[PDB]
């Protein structure tokens, strides 16, 4: 893709003790106009990992249907055996790389986030094919803006708790809700643990503007 | 120019201007900017217009090759899914702003957006063309959930009429589209 | 760099980091980038350093010549009106990215000011190449009218994060506080990183080194 | 660059009570060499040097307009020049061009004229002042003297060790650097004499 | 283009030009003179865009005589090469630069001898032997192999014959005639015209 | 950057730097530039390394699937020829290649030239790199057919020593090579400065 | 428009001993003025007795690394013995080339032993020369380390010091010292540090912290 | 970004969003977009910051001075005119989209508009601003000639509210004026 | 000025028996939005001639300040000698060619109409200065489109009465309403004889749009 | 750039090319030959992008040869001429193109002598004398003041003798040495090497 049509913005994920919670928003955005206000930029892959993406919308929708069409097929194959989530990581990277190098990019920012086997797990996928692990990512402006929290509270707290995390993220959105002008205030929470994936509903933030009674 | 899609209960309800221009010169003062493909689907086509109207003719032949290979009505989502397909493999040359609607026996009306990037989504209503912004302005103040048939022709008279009004490439005429389950119901409103 | 502003119940506190940076190597570990402008306002500086140094060494000529002119204190608009006015008639050629701070006898006012010459009159700013960071904690943990010791600590938690983060500072964040009737000015304020002590004495000899031609010249 | 023309490195390194100055011979275009005595160290009154690095025609329009200023002061005034006031004068000199910009990136080392504290600063080709107290640098070659410098460096140094230490800095960060090098000349300065002296470099 | 070596001795200085005016195809000027006697004991050459030079000759050559007859005496080399280039240095910052590559010959009463070298750049050196052009590349090479400070003159003229004679052997210009000159404690002694039958 | 190459009497004498830079940083100070094609070749490195590098040892391998062909060694302008055959096909691409070749033939001498241009001439003096120029003054200096063997080792060290001394993009270990009839032998590695110190008197 | 490389910066230093080949990188990730992790080791240990560096860009680096392994694979699977550490070098030169007309942005260091059991370094270019070489520093930190491994390794630039061999835990010192005072100054350089060592027993590994920031 | 300006039958009402941004990064989030230049009269900007911000001033300048000379309270279309030619002098390196209105004695309440060229029209509603486009779609369709004061206020609440919800600049918060002969009456709201 | 914001669009113009008739509309269109569709582009100068013009209409602001400052300054000479339409025609064009000299062009296209000592006056101003006379003008796609129906009923008959030549003009601005995007369906008339200068109201078009029935 | 006469005669053709190998700053090599003998009385010269000289000279060559060998018998210059138009035209079109300047001289026993004239743009020429390069300028002149179509091969000899003599005098490069060849009944005899001491 040489021109991004319509793109999404940052996504947050983070790992807790067994589990990962992944937050992205639902705009769909053109230009400076949000054109599409309600669209979903989480696929719930399986049951133990699950992707949210950046980027271009319609390359998410491709690299959906190509995942799915994988997913479907192992499955089909009727061994027991599955993708690990790195699994997917290496694929994934390995794509994103040979689009690259045929100088037609998949315009995207994609987490892969999965709990397999007592292991969580968080990888990351550039559009240049960088790739790598993190406690705590955070795509766009996120890694701007959100980053920090993150990286504050792991560091004065190496491992966290589901209501914790899920509770971190959600200031982070916030936050992002008050300062990225590409932002909107209805975002969708999906997690992962060992008794499945739940994608929860469009939440929304509590705003203050106290500040603004100030000249 | 501006082109409208919006579905109620028991169907969907189109509307495009016409006014084919040519930087600011009206090449074309009439046209129908809304296309048959099925019996029971339209589009609806913005951007350049030689792109759209192949497309819309290779998609009318595979999608009639299909249907009739199913002896089975078409779902629209198919269409949509043709209409993505050959958007997104073959981008980067063409200028689409296709929209889809249509009756459905399973599904009902629905109506699908294929902007120029060729993302597809389904929605309730939808703008389309160079001069949509503005009733996209209001769509969204004007939009009462439960519409009749009269309330969405009504609705998307005064919406084109205000983007013919406003912008200066939309204008013409206005062309309206009624698809249910009866039947397909087209007129032509003029002043 | 990234600089912070910050209004609390009586005054500023303000803070900056020290590494001044020349494309991609660290040239200074301790640059002053807290500048004098007057006993009550003081200002920060961004981007390019000399425009800056230059530019607000001018405005504090002028506001002194100004203050002693008149007879009394200063007012903060007057230097944020001169600023502005500069900074447009050079038409965004100098970039200087200004955080504009002092107490009145209003009392204080805290002023950013982008380098075209559009200014902003804020409850707290951040500016400078990591501002981001410390925009992010000031928007996670400000309340209003917060007391003393608990704008330091945030001022300082901001910095520290935008330090944690890319392009902060090496030094020891510097911060300075302004009342209505007591100013501080605090460099080594907190020194979070210590240099690793040396592993060998890789000192040379009294002689290790070949000399072609000497040199003396006595003096008094 | 514009500042890799005619190549030149000038480090000036702070010690226990004296400071040490040390700069490099090659004077050429851009591959080609010419001479092994083009003057980069100037001096400005007693125990006090400053070293010119870049575009050789700044070099020596800008030590001549900076002396020009300096005897004027002294002139004027019967005192001889403190540093901070030399600083700001050649700040003062650079930011006049402003947007017509010399090339060049003056280091002033020097002592007290009342004691004997030493001092280092450098410039940039606008107008920075930086002062600091182990060494500064300049010239095209940077990244090598940054590392030899913040490698040999020492608080307290006797003025051998210095004499050593910046030798080996002078000589290791020359030998890497390309455009930079034909020999080294150094300036040993402290309260009671000046110390001048050329060290055999390699002529490659 | 060319090139225009200086040797400096002893107690002299060897210069010697070329006398080529061509313009880029056909050789309009077959014995072209570049020599600007200064005063009675300084020279000055030059060498670049050919519509400077003359300039230069005019103004340097014209203040330096105005000098002269103003206070009662013969400049030194080391101020007049200061001046030259003082002048370059502020010529070049305007709407109108020159582009010359210069260099001076000078002999003092007090000081000897004096060989300057100037550039396009406004740069002074102190040189034991200037060089500019491709000829630069050629002469400094074999110059540089045989140099000794202390050469007598006739030394001098048989490395520059040697060093011609190996001009032109790889060369791609033409150069058939350098005219010669010489500096001493009593003025510029034009030395004979050196060319050679090539084949 | 400057090698040389130079044919006489007995045999071919062949020297280079060794300092291979990056810009205005230096990389190294022992990139041994001539490259040991065979026991009865040498070739050079003349801008760039990997190009040089890559094709020489393409060349090498060609060569020695010609004599275990023929059982019969290959000439020296054959050897260039294929050089020639092979750059010329990634012509305008951006190869940049000034080398030389070098050894014994059937006929005897040979001192070839091929460049990336695909210049493939004869000749019996060349030098190539940065600061060649220096070389052929210094070289056609002191060049004849008639020499000895210690006056063109001295004619080859003191060549490049003035071509490094005046280029700035040269120096480090002064390689010596000498083609003979049977085979090409090391002379010495010399260091600039034991040579400064040497000649400078 | 996309560009299609990108710089993400990095530090690899080797050592070539008498009987070891000491390899040591940090961990650290950047991009920009952004930090995207503090752990991402630019050592790979390929052999008994080989490791190798990646630094430049970073898709590439996984890249040539997974096709390094493959071909390690097939030639231990088609001729029955490991690889030495030359054959390693030749074959990375030949990849190199081998995408001459669109480039690898890649600085490489091999390190590792030879067949009489000493230490070898192989340098690389981004291109695909290489030398064997006793030290080199590759990465954004190049210059800030070449002169001070002449100055300590190569003994240059002294009068009347003495070559001694480079022991072990020499070596370890040197390499903590630059690594310290290298991150002083980088801006590419910290949060980590991973040492490989390579006897005539095996692949050792030693994890030393670095400043934060 | 968005501002708007409404008049009435005994005066004029103004409106804004806040939320300054650079490129995609918001520098501030909450603005006096709008600027008081004399007791009765406002202006609101778009485009450029820095460049209205001085402009404001030297209008405040020359339009202070010349009604005290007068020793009567000045005219609207007099600081219309003011910017009107300070506009219109230096179109070449100025971005403004100042809007003038406020009430006068001899006029009553009044709206003027300058764009970014440097025209001047009295108008007696007017949009201005990046996200202006929207609520220009149906500003002339929810208008109605004669409106009252708190017509005027939910109007533009409306107006603002819907283009501070669609476009991505605009947003933040609601700041309101109402001028008339008896006073102005600001006020911050949100809904 | 460089860049043109806010454009008019064509001028239409045209003699007749003892007067000229000029009809423009009502649209300030920027780029393709119809941002002022209320606006005059006809200024009403004295008493005998009369200026209408297009391009940007702050310049045409500008124009009516000077020119109705030069009209009151002669009226205010109280000699009872005014301008000639042919004398403003040529300061005009002397005006913006000293404008263009400069590098600075003002944006217009201008058509000055006059009728004074029973003969009628039309001419041309355009932003290069070049300027003549003519029996029928015709600015910007008028010169495409309503040129010919003019120059057609000119050919055929080259006298005209008051009534043809409104209601020419008529039609030629119905058929600028039917393929000009940058039309609008709202203009004025203006109108000078020796009776004075009249300017009648915003008329409009009667349109057809029977073809729209066929596919 | 340099340098290739192609004088006709009566019943012989006067080719003369120089010896000059030079890169852009340096003369490599001052005995270089151009001069490709494709047949017992068939020339060919070259001059262009001189790493096509060899490539096509290559093609020509031996192709040439390749059609001696099949039929038995010497092609006739102007098929040959044709030949080589023809490959131009074909390698001008394509990704690979050629830029080289020919001519090629040949001898008939029906049709006697010939000379033709290529480009670098493929046109067949049937000239009386041709060149190439710069020297072309001055020497067609220089050349068309002096001929006659009934030239002995001794005046066209002191004809080219004063062509080089006036060449050596005005023009911007060296052009030590010039190579002359002859045609006539017999075939390629090779005249002396043709060189000049010029002062």
């Amino acid at each position: 893709t040489q021109n991004p049509m319509v793109t999404g913005t940052s996504v947050l994920g983070v790992k807790f003790e067994g589990g990962v919670v992944i937050a992205a928003d639902m705009l769909g955005s053109y230009g400076s106009l949000a054109r599409f206000r309600n669209i979903s930029r989480i696929m719930r892959v399986n049951n133990s990992t699950m992707l949210g993406a950046s980027g271009d919308y319609a390359d998410f929708q491709y690299l959906k249907q190509v995942l799915g069409q994988m997913v479907i097929d192992e499955e089909l194959l009727g061994d027991g055996h599955s993708y690990s989530p790195r699994a997917i990581h290496s694929w994934l990277t390995r794509a994103m790389y040979s689009r690259r190098s045929k100088m037609n990019p998949l315009w995207n920012t994609m987490v892969i986030g999965g709990y397999a086997d007592g292991e969580s797990f968080l990888g990351y996928v550039d559009m240049l094919g960088v790739a790598y692990e993190a406690p705590s990512l955070a795509t766009g402006y996120g890694a701007y803006l959100a980053q920090p929290l993150l990286r504050e509270v792991l560091e004065k707290q190496p491992v966290l708790s589901q209501t914790e995390a899920r509770d971190l993220v959600e200031r982070c959105m916030r936050v992002l809700y008050y300062r990225d002008a590409r932002s909107y205030n209805r975002f969708q929470i999906a997690t992962v643990t060992e008794k499945g994936v739940e994608i929860e509903g469009p939440l929304s933030t509590e705003t203050n503007w106290d500040i603004a009674h100030m000249i | 120019t501006t082109i409208m899609a919006v579905q109620f209960d028991g169907g969907v309800v189109l509307g495009a201007d016409s006014r084919t221009t040519t930087g600011s010169y009206i090449a074309n003062r009439v046209t129908d900017k809304l296309t048959p493909i099925h019996d029971r689907i339209f589009c609806c086509r913005s951007g350049s217009a030689a792109d759209t109207q192949a497309v819309a003719d290779a998609v009318t032949y595979q999608l009639g090759f299909h249907s009739i290979e199913l002896n089975e009505p078409p779902l629209v989502h198919t269409a949509a899914s043709l209409f993505k397909e050959m958007c997104y493999r073959y981008r980067e040359d063409l200028m689409a702003g296709i929209i889809i609607a249509g009756w459905d026996p399973q599904e009902g009306g629905q109506v699908y957006s294929v902007p120029m990037g060729g993302m597809m989504v389904r929605q309730s209503f939808a703008i389309g063309g160079s001069g949509s912004s503005y009733i996209y302005g209001y769509v969204d103040a004007t939009y009462r959930e439960g519409m009749t048939k009269e309330e969405c022709l009504q609705f998307t008279a005064n919406a084109l009429a205000l983007a013919m009004e406003r912008d200066g490439s939309s204008g013409g005429v206005i062309r309206l589209a009624a698809i249910a389950e009866s039947g397909v119901e087209r007129q032509v409103l003029l002043g | 760099t990234t600089i912070a502003g910050v209004v609390y119940k009586d005054g500023i506190v303000l803070g900056a980091d020290t590494r001044a940076t020349e494309g991609m190597v660290v040239a200074d570990k301790n640059c002053s980038k807290i500048h004098f402008i007057s006993p009550n306002i003081y200002c920060c500086g961004a981007g390019t350093a000399a425009d800056t140094d230059m530019t607000t060494q001018l405005i504090s000529s002028n506001l002194e010549l100004h203050s002693l002119s008149t007879g009394r204190l200063p007012r903060v608009v007057t230097a944020n009106r001169m600023l502005k006015q500069m900074l447009f008639r050079y038409q965004g050629y100098i970039g200087a990215a200004l955080v504009l701070g002092g107490v009145d006898v209003t009392g204080p006012h805290l002023y950013s000011i982008y380098p075209h010459g559009s200014t902003d009159k804020l409850p707290y700013v951040t500016m400078g190449s990591g501002s981001l960071a410390a925009m992010a904690v000031f928007e996670d943990k400000f309340r209003p009218d917060m007391e003393e010791e608990e704008a330091k600590n945030l001022v300082s938690e901001a910095i520290a994060a935008g330090i944690f983060n890319d392009l902060g500072s090496g030094s020891n964040i510097d911060l300075c506080v302004i009342s209505k009737n007591k100013l501080d000015f605090l460099r080594p304020y907190t020194v979070p990183n210590k240099k690793g002590t040396r592993l060998g004495r890789y000192r040379c000899e009294k002689g290790t080194t070949a000399v072609l031609t000497e040199k003396i010249t006595p003096l008094e | 660059s514009i500042m890799s023309y005619n190549g030149g490195a000038v480090m000036a390194m702070k010690g226990k009570n004296c400071v040490a100055i040390a700069a490099d011979r090659r004077f050429g275009i851009q591959a080609q060499m010419v001479t092994t005595d083009f003057q980069k160290i100037f001096p400005m009154g007693d125990r006090l040097y400053i070293g010119l690095a870049g575009l050789a025609t700044d070099v020596q329009t800008v030590a001549q307009r900076l002396k020009f200023r300096l005897n004027l002061y002294e002139l004027k005034e019967g005192r001889q020049i403190k540093p901070y006031t030399l600083m700001s004068m050649v700040a003062n000199l650079l930011y006049e061009k402003r947007f017509g910009p010399y090339y060049t990136e003056p280091v002033i080392a020097g002592l007290d004229p009342k004691t004997f504290k030493p001092f280092i600063c450098s410039l940039d080709l606008i107008g920075c002042p930086m002062v600091t107290d182990d060494f500064v640098v300049s010239g095209t070659c940077a990244e090598q003297m940054y590392g030899m410098c913040e490698s040999l460096w020492e608080p307290n140094m006797d003025p051998d060790h210095l004499f050593e230490t910046i030798s080996q800095a002078m000589l290791n960060a020359v030998d890497r650097d390309a455009v930079s090098g034909m020999g080294v000349i150094v300036h040993i300065i402290e309260k009671d004499k000046i110390t001048t002296r050329t060290l055999k470099a390699r002529m490659d | 283009m060319e090139y225009l070596i200086g040797i400096q001795g002893p107690d002299y200085v060897l210069v010697a030009s070329d006398r080529v005016a061509a313009s880029n195809i056909v050789q309009m000027k077959d014995d072209h003179d570049k020599m600007f006697k200064m005063s009675e004991k300084i020279l000055l050459l030059c060498v670049g865009e050919a519509g400077d030079t003359v300039q230069f000759a005019e103004y340097i050559q014209k203040n330096v005589q105005l000098y002269k007859m103003r206070n009662g005496y013969e400049l030194s080399p080391t101020a007049a090469a200061n001046f030259t280039r003082r002048n370059l240095a502020d010529c070049l910052r305007s709407r109108t630069p020159y582009h010359v590559n210069l260099l001076l010959a000078g002999y003092d009463e007090h000081e000897g001898p004096a060989l300057y070298y100037m550039d396009y750049l406004a740069a002074l050196a102190k040189a034991p032997f200037a060089a500019h052009g491709y000829g630069a590349f050629l002469t400094l090479s074999i110059l540089d192999r045989y140099y000794t400070p202390t050469i007598s003159r006739e030394r001098a003229v048989e490395l520059l014959r040697k060093c011609l004679e190996e001009l032109q052997k790889r060369f791609i210009l033409n150069l058939p005639t350098f005219s010669v000159r010489i500096i001493d404690k009593n003025g510029i002694h034009d030395l004979d015209n050196i060319s050679f039958p090539k084949q | 950057t400057t090698t040389l190459a130079f044919k006489f009497r007995h045999g071919v004498i062949v020297a280079a730097d060794s300092r291979a830079t990056a810009g205005a940083y230096i990389a190294s100070q022992t990139v041994k530039k001539v490259i040991e094609i065979n026991p009865y070749l040498l070739g050079t490195m003349a801008g760039g390394a990997a190009d040089c590098s890559f094709w020489e040892r393409l060349l090498a391998r060609q060569c020695r699937i010609y004599e275990l062909r023929n059982k019969e060694r290959i000439s020296v302008a054959a050897a260039s020829k294929l050089l020639a055959n092979m750059v010329y096909q990634y012509k305008g691409m951006g190869l940049s290649m000034g080398t030389m070749i070098c050894g014994w033939d059937k006929r005897g001498p040979g001192l070839y030239y091929v460049d990336s241009e695909g210049n493939r001439i004869s000749g019996a003096t060349f030098s190539v790199g940065s600061g060649s120029v220096y070389a052929y003054g210094v070289m056609d200096r002191g060049y004849s057919y008639d020499l000895e063997v210690e006056q063109a080792y001295d004619l080859a060290r003191r060549a490049i020593y003035q071509a490094t001394y005046r280029d700035a993009y040269s120096g480090g270990a002064v390689n010596l090579y000498h083609v003979r009839e049977d085979g090409w032998i090391r002379v010495s590695s010399d260091n600039v400065a034991d040579l400064h110190e040497k000649y400078s008197g | 428009r996309f560009s299609p490389y990108v710089f993400n910066g990095g530090t690899i230093l080797a050592i070539a001993g008498e009987d070891f080949a000491i390899v040591a990188s940090d961990t650290r990730l950047s991009e920009g003025f952004s930090i995207h992790t503090r752990d991402s080791p630019k050592c790979y240990k390929l052999t008994d007795k080989t490791v190798i560096g990646c630094s430049g860009f970073h898709g590439d680096c996984l890249t040539l690394t997974k096709i390094i392994e493959a071909r390690l694979k097939m030639y231990k699977h088609s001729n029955n013995k490991a690889m030495t550490t030359g054959a390693i070098a030749a074959m990375l030169s030949t990849i190199l080339y081998s995408r001459r007309f669109f480039p690898y942005y890649v600085y490489n260091i091999i390190g590792g032993l030879d067949e009489e059991g000493k230490g070898a370094v192989y340098s690389f270019d981004p291109v695909g020369s290489y030398q064997r070489d006793s030290f080199k520093a590759g990465g954004s930190a190049s210059a800030m380390l070449q002169p001070l491994l002449d100055n300590q390794v190569g003994f240059k630039n002294m009068q009347n010091v003495e070559h001694v061999p480079l022991s072990l835990d020499r070596a370890m010192r040197l390499v903590k010292d630059v690594f310290i005072s290298a991150a002083e100054r980088d801006v590419y350089t910290g949060d980590a540090l991973r040492i490989c060592i390579v006897t005539k027993e095996g692949i050792r590994e030693e994890t030393v912290s670095l400043r934060k920031d």
